[PDB]
RNA sequence: CUUGGAUUUACUGAAGACUAACUACUGCGAAAGCAUUUACCAAGGACGUUUUCAUUAAUCAAGAACGAAAGUUAGGGGAUC
RNA sequence: AUAACUGGCUUGUGGCAGUCAAGCGUUCAUAGCGACAUUGCUUUUUGAUUCUUCGAUGUCGGCUCUUCCUAUCAUACCGAAGCAGAAUUCGGUAAGCGUUGGAUUGUUCACCCACUAAUAGGGAACGUGAGCUGGGUUUAGACCGUCGUGAGACAGGUUAGUUU
RNA sequence: GGGUAAACGGCGGGAGUAACUAUGACUCUCUUAAGGUAGCCAAAUGCCUCGUCAUCUAAUUAGUGACGCGCAUGAAUGGAUUAACGAGAUUCCCACUGUCCCUAUCUACUAUCUAGCGAAACCACAGCCAAGGGAACGGGCUUGGCAGAAUCAGCGGGGAAAGAAGACCCUGUUGAGCUUGACUCUAGUUUGACAUUGUGAAAAGACGUUUUUUUACUUAUUCAAUGAAGCGGAGCUGGAGGUCAAACUCCACGUUCUAGCAUUAAGCC
RNA sequence: AGUGGGGAAAGGUUCCAUGUCAACAGCAGUUGGACAUGGGUUAGUCGAUCCUAAGAGAUGGGGAAGCUCCGUUUCAACGUGCUUGAUUUUUCAGGCCAACCAUCGAAAGGGAAUCCGGUUAAAAUUCCGGAACUUGGAUAUGGAUUCUUCACGGCAACGUAACUGAAUGUGGAGACGUCGGCGUGAGCCCUGGGAGGAGUUAUCUUUUCUUCUUAACAGCUUAUCACCCUGGAAUUGGUUUAUCCGGAGAUGGGGUCUUAUGGCUGGAAGAGCGCGGUAAUUUUGCCGCGUCCGGUGCGCUUACGACGGUCCUUGAAAAUCCACAGGAAGGAAUAGUUUUCAUGCCAAGUCGUACUCAUAACCGCAGCAGGUCUCCAAGGUUAACAGCCUCUAGUUGAUAGAAUAAUGUAGAUAAGGGAAGUCGGCAAAAUAGAUCCGUAACUUCGGGAUAAGGAUUGGCUCUAAGGAUCGGUAACGAUCAACUUAGAACUGGUACGGACAAGGGGAAUCUGACUGUCUAAUUAAAACAUAGCAUUG
RNA sequence: AAUAGGGUGAAGCCAGAGGAAACUCUGGUGGAGGCUCGUAGCGGUUCUGACGUGCAAAUCGAUCGUCGAAUUUGGGUAUAGG
């Protein structure tokens, strides 16, 4: 046969993603000094659009504690803050939304968004429009909170690690249908090249393992296994179950 | 006079996409398209720019927000609950 | 279902419901209904009045508000039955 | 050296014709029929075969047009009758002359409607595609049903498909 | 051993039974993982089949509506609908007309003839018929009919005319595209051992050394950040813990109404 | 919306003049993009050159037997740094810093600066004549500034001829989608008077046609928006075609700013144009006069402005230039500045530049009915940049002559019938514009719908309605002006969307929801995609 | 970089009418849409038309689909033979 869609994906070559009208990586400011035992305290200058992207920017000013100069920095901005705010980020930071603090300094049930994973990888979790993480508890003598992801996981960081209070906003994208190919196209023009979807089972048996036979069927089980090699891994990967769920989780 | 009984905005669609699909499309914009109020200098002048962006034309202050509206459920319940969370630690 | 220890015992915790006992020939509401604490919002019957208007009223086709449970749509929750 | 047309041999099968005469026909085998048997003919069916053609004979039907056969549907003349007349039936010489218009089907075939003197059957490389047409069949696109794990299969159905 | 069908897929027979008959609500039995549910249908899916009935017509293997033991319909291998849309398939009707009955006439450009210019396909030799025999359909051979130069415009009977070493079929110990529970392997991936690979402790094992389990160290090694900027320890200041010896624990140690400013040190010894 | 006038790609001398006809231009040839001999392409201002885009790619390095692969925010001791006080001793001395930056990548993106008239056989925003501009440098003069050292004025928005400002920091410009109506300007179109010239003239046309123009650049001036001062608002007012604005200060009154665009003047009438005359076998002319004053708009195109809509879409980068913050340093009195005020001086390199841009200069074997990106755009009819006729400009190229049989190809018409033809209405016919009337089932309430189906339409002569600017119950008078709509009379071989242009419709079934997409060269579909839905990691 | 001229008439806005009320209705304005008729453009249905030793190794005529967006297109750039 020949190599098929999933394959050619990774090569890169028309499937790297459309970044020229991007706005920045959205980041927290590195761990220096200040946010490690202090605060410091910066304003928010802009609020923009990021296309491929669905929550709104955030461009805010510190001073460089070292040196006479300027810094802006591109946050994931969340419901709520305008600009002209004044936004807070370090150990002392008070519990406001938009504030950059640990993790370790808020009380169980605080909600907030691009929490890191290790301490000081500048936001990890929570970072798409509506989205947002839930403290679950502390354990102060492992220098460990757990916290309540967005998809339902549970997982447990380190203290020391930083997250920003609130939800991120442009929340309920995903409410209004898209109703057409056009919108669809639109929004895949500034994200990647995935879209339109040829079916494999649309396909020959040299474009796809779904493709051939008299009718258009699959033929054998959609759902593969892990260990299955490349070309091999089209359909339901290592699916534990199909089919409609019903009841609850 | 009431040029269409209940399509409203959604009257730009024509017969497509389906009655559900279309009324679904109603409610949210609009949402997406009405005047609000600014918290800032009081005046009916907050219209969407994009999805999470508000704009004021009075003031000229812009708020994030949600897709279709200024202010979304989960996030007026997150100002209360960070407010009531800080006051019972700093007390 | 259980020697992979089920059931039973103690501690901590997570969920959603529900509001026992007090509770009655007792209360309120147009009816459907309404039962943990507290605070706020506006509403109400009765009573008391040497206050006020002066027939403004009764019942009502047409036309409107509300309307257990079950059922429908979309989110969220989904412990128990 | 070998199948799928035509052609050739064959003629089971198909079609057509005889001989005998048990019975039918109010009695009367033979006007008209004709069982059980049995002799042939034809190549307008389908088989059997594999002789010719695989450095290719354009492979359905219709349309158009000519001609030929006779085992004669009509028309000419006549013989027979269980021929009173009328109508009808059997038979002879006869192919000179004609043998139609439509609904459904790609159809040959089939089946109805109607007219007509009559609406006979056949051949000519299953006449006729450098005459047409291209509905069907019979490349590649696509759908369904059954079958197959699958790729795919199906004298099963369906739609689109360059005629030098 | 457990789960999973909006995974691949699958979704039954045989007997009897109602007071005319017929049918069978009802019963029995065999059997499955389950035995096709809601719907839908001679449908683009039904062989039989031009199914049967009705409608449409003078007449309908067409169309439509019904019926359904359905060769072999059927539920995201999606079922049934469905306004709007369609150079999609199909039937009927109105309008329309040379599609036809049944053909006629007209125009331009060709064809035609001329001056000039001037190819190609194809070609064993060639070129009138009937019969015969013959590789079983001859231009040539045998026997007949016959048979007179040179030619022009047309024509599509024949030259089994031309175009291409049949694309169908079969053979070949010739391939190739594709598939899989074919034979034989393979990238990847996973699992173990050994090496990289060092320094300790406790507890179970077996003859001062050793097998196993856990867990301690940091310098090998691995991940990450940075323009390698504030790390580790100690101390100076305060505050709380009521101290009692005596300074013993813990905490902090310059920035939070506001879209300003902070850069090239003052001061002191 | 060209058979007109230019260009990009591609070609490469095909350009022009002279000569020439063997071959080529499928006839011809005295002609030619042929053949031969010569000539021809002039830049500080137009491009390239520079910048960065997607991307390409060296370098300490890490792979690979290696050709080489990987990395460019690259695990690196990475400046062939910069500014001063000067020193010339071609030596010094300090002080600032080094986050980023090898390099390539656009003749349509970004970007310093030029116009008009004339001129050749063939070049011109390149030459000539005149008039400007930019950048870099040098530097003199005047002006400005200083005893209150680094200017004044205005309540303010801000104004000006100038009117110190290091490191460092920051801001702006460069620099950005698309659609809709509205406003303004320019060019074009239309139009009156007058001054010339041409035409028609049997008759007539105060007539038919034509000329009457004004660059870059310099000065003054000129604007929507925005902003400032005053003042303090419900009897809410102002206000757009589009409903937004006002105690966060409206309406009213008075000012400030951007100069897009227009006006006047200089450029500049000396040019160009139109008439008339004259020398002359003439190079090249020389002279006279004029070249003026208005109107109009749902016109066309184009630029700009103020607005409004739209997105699960929000619509480049860099070079480069400016400004600000800062307060280092240096500056006065009988004296330092600054070339961001005026004037003056010097210079601007390299390569491209002819011509074609196509029914003959490119690619398709060719001078091939194919293919190949883009700018300008007159009158009439009209909704119209469609079709039809015309002006400017350009062609008149495609072998020709004589005839007009059959069969063709392209196009017409046909009595009566009206799909009987055929697999099938294939093909053809029928319908068609605009105004008015009328419009079913069904439906996702949006549609279906131009459903179906009727009536009307010419010409001529009239009438009515719809405005602008001036001037004080001005409800008026005056002056001016665009075509829309409506009605009436009269009239004709009943014609009239008179050519052109221009839907046939209805009742159902199957199927895919829809718009969209593919088998370049036999299949456009029911196939693919799609939104929606679900499952998996 | 490019895309005549029409039709329909979505939200928003103004004005009026009806009603006891809840509410309802009308006339304008506006100018939405992978809306529609239809040029240029892009495509390629049918005649199974022409041609089929062609003008042409895919063309020519008519008839057609679509025509403001999943639109058309120049140049630059990337992806390379299991
Ligand atoms: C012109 N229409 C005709 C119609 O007339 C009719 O034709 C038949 C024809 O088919 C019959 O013929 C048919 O039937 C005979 C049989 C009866 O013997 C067969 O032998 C013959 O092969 C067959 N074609 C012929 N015997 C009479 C015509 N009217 O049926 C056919 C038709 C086309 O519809
Ligand atoms: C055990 N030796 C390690 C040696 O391997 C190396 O560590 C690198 C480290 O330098 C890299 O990290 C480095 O390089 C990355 C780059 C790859 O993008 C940079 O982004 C990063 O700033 C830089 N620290 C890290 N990403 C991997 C380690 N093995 O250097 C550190 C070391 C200790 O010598
Ligand atoms: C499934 N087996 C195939 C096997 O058949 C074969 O494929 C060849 C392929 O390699 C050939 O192709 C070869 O030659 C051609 C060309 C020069 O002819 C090249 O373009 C190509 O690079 C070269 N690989 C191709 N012409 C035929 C296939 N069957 O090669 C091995 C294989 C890919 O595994
Ligand atoms: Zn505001």
């Amino acid at each position: 046969g020949r190599v098929i869609r999933n394959q050619r994906k990774g090569a890169g070559s028309i499937f790297t993603s459309h970044t020229r009208l991007r706005k920045g990586a959205a980041k927290l400011r590195t761990l220096d000094y200040a946010e490690r035992h202090g605060y410091i305290r910066g304003v928010v200058k802009q609020i923009i659009h990021d296309p491929g992207r669905g929550a709104p920017l955030a461009k805010v000013a510190f001073r460089d504690p070292y040196k006479y100069k300027l810094r802006e920095e591109t946050f994931i901005a969340n419901e709520g803050v305008y600009t002209g705010q004044f936004i807070y980020a370090g150990k002392k930071a008070s519990l406001n939304v938009g504030n950059i603090l640990p993790l370790g300094a808020c009380p169980e049930g605080t909600i907030v968004s691009n929490v890191e994973e290790k301490v000081g990888d500048r936001g990890a979790l929570g970072r798409t429009s509506g989205n947002y993480v839930i403290i679950i508890g502390h354990n102060p003598d492992e220098n460990k909170t757990r916290v309540k992801l967005p998809s339902g996981a549970k997982k447990i960081i380190s203290s020391d690690a930083r997250g920003v209070i609130g939800v991120v906003a442009g929340g309920g994208r995903i409410d209004k249908p898209l109703l057409k190919a056009g919108r669809a196209f639109h929004k895949y023009k500034v994200k990647r090249n995935s879209w339109p979807k040829t079916r494999g089972v649309a396909m020959n048996p040299v474009d796809h393992p779904h493709g051939g036979g008299n009718h258009q069927h699959i033929g054998k089980a959609s759902t593969i296994s892990r260990g299955a090699v490349s070309g091999q891994k089209a359909g339901l990967i290592a699916a534990r179950r199909t089919g409609l769920l019903r009841g609850t989780q | 006079t009431k040029r269409t009984k209940k399509v409203g905005i959604t009257g730009k669609f024509g017969v497509r996409y389906g009655s559900s699909l279309r009324r679904q499309t109603k409610k949210l914009e609009v949402q997406q398209h009405a005047k609000y109020d600014c918290s800032f200098c009081g005046k009916r002048t907050v219209q969407r720019g994009a999805t999470g962006i508000w704009n004021c034309k009075s003031c000229k202050k812009t708020v994030a927000g949600g897709a279709y509206t200024v202010s979304t459920a989960a996030a007026a319940t997150v100002r209360s609950t960070i407010r009531r969370l800080r006051e019972l630690a700093e007390a």
